[PDB]
């Protein structure tokens, strides 16, 4: 998705 | 890919180091001012996060310092820390071995907001609740954050444990010792930081908190803008301007607005938002600094009442997480509460 995040990969992308 | 060995400090108690193995080191991201590995350690096959930063060759790393003093189970465990040098020359780095949590507060919101889908409250309760544990703990210490914001709240999302991260943006807040905010409090920013306070306190930190809860309650940020000036604007759009005696309290040195009345806080929210919830955020994003909640005051309000039922469960089946192993430390700010927190079923 977009936006300022911690991790470059989630299981919620 | 290969084995790495150091000699690394345990985070706690005085300096006793051990020789540690890691390995299948890969960057996952960053926190504000260091790069964030993953690791997994040879001994147990664990995986644990090092944070990489800059170790100045003049200066104590102030973040190694709050991170070495603390032990809350809502806070990430530094579990070591080593030193590392590349090739330049004083290029030394601080590394902080912490406990690896795989997401954040973050992306199960974003999720939730872009399917149109309302996080479910008892998630919102859970996780707002082990925050204000964490900030009870650290404020302590006189420990604020700084940084609280929802990518700094690490998550396993089936155990609905949450931890505080990122400890760089903190420090010790005295009073009488003025306190600057250039590359602190940037994401929440609290009101009086905006008004340019320099007497600010760790109610700062609170306001943060605040504006975590509204964001899961409305799926996107209630003070959106990159400035302080354009987040002002939109708090103004719910608060209204502050009065001559809140600006009083927030910057008693801010020298040079018309009424404008509060928007209703029932307003605010979509229909079927829980009251308690409203009821909470009106008493953490409030202009005047000591009139927010302390974080102790927070955890003991109504909104949080369906954690001490005794017989509360995760939607997955599985027991909630640790929520009333409290400590001394934790409860020194106001002990006679604990009567409250701790129903008689969980002591
Ligand atoms: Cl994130």
């Amino acid at each position: 998705x977009r936006g300022s995040f911690r991790f470059f990969e989630s299981r919620f992308c | 890919s290969k084995v790495t060995t150091v000699v690394a400090t345990p985070g706690q108690g005085p300096d006793r180091p051990q020789e540690v193995s890691y390995t299948d080191t890969k960057v996952i991201g960053n926190g504000s001012f260091g790069v964030v590995y993953q690791a997994k350690l040879c001994d147990s096959g664990e995986l644990v996060a090092i944070k990489k930063v800059l170790q100045d060759k003049r200066f104590k790393n102030r973040e190694l310092q709050i991170m070495r003093k603390l032990d809350h189970c809502n806070i990430v465990r530094l579990r070591y820390f080593f030193y590392s040098s590349g090739e330049k020359k004083d290029e030394v780095y601080l590394n902080l071995v912490l406990d690896y949590v795989p997401e954040t507060v973050y992306r199960v919101a974003r999720h939730y907001s872009r399917a149109k889908q309302t996080l479910p409250v008892i998630y919102v309760k859970l996780y707002m609740y082990q925050l204000f544990r964490s900030l009870a703990y650290i404020h302590s210490f006189g420990i604020c954050h700084r940084d609280i914001k929802p990518q700094n709240l690490l998550l396993d999302p089936d155990t609905a444990v949450l931890k505080l991260c990122d400890f760089g943006s903190a420090k010790q807040l005295v009073r009488g010792e003025p306190n600057v905010s250039y590359i602190c409090s940037r994401y929440y920013r609290a009101p009086e930081l905006i008004f340019g306070a320099t007497d600010y306190t760790s109610s700062i930190d609170v306001w943060s908190a605040g504006c975590v809860l509204a964001e899961l309650l409305l799926g996107q940020p209630i003070f959106p803008g990159d400035s302080g000036v354009d987040q002002l604007v939109e708090i103004i759009k719910v608060l209204g301007t502050p009065t001559r005696e809140q600006i009083r309290e927030m910057n008693p040195n801010y020298t040079e607005f018309p009424q404008i009345k509060a928007h209703p806080w029932t307003k605010v929210f979509r229909p079927r938002t829980p009251p308690e919830a409203i009821a909470l955020c009106s008493r953490l994003l409030e202009y005047t600094p000591t009139a927010r909640l302390t974080p102790l005051e927070a955890c003991a309000h109504s909104f949080f009442d369906e954690l001490r039922d005794p017989n509360v469960k995760l939607p997955n089946g599985r027991d909630t997480p640790a929520l009333f192993n409290f400590t001394t430390q934790e409860l020194s700010s106001n002990p006679p509460l604990a009567t409250i927190l701790i129903p008689p079923h969980a002591r």
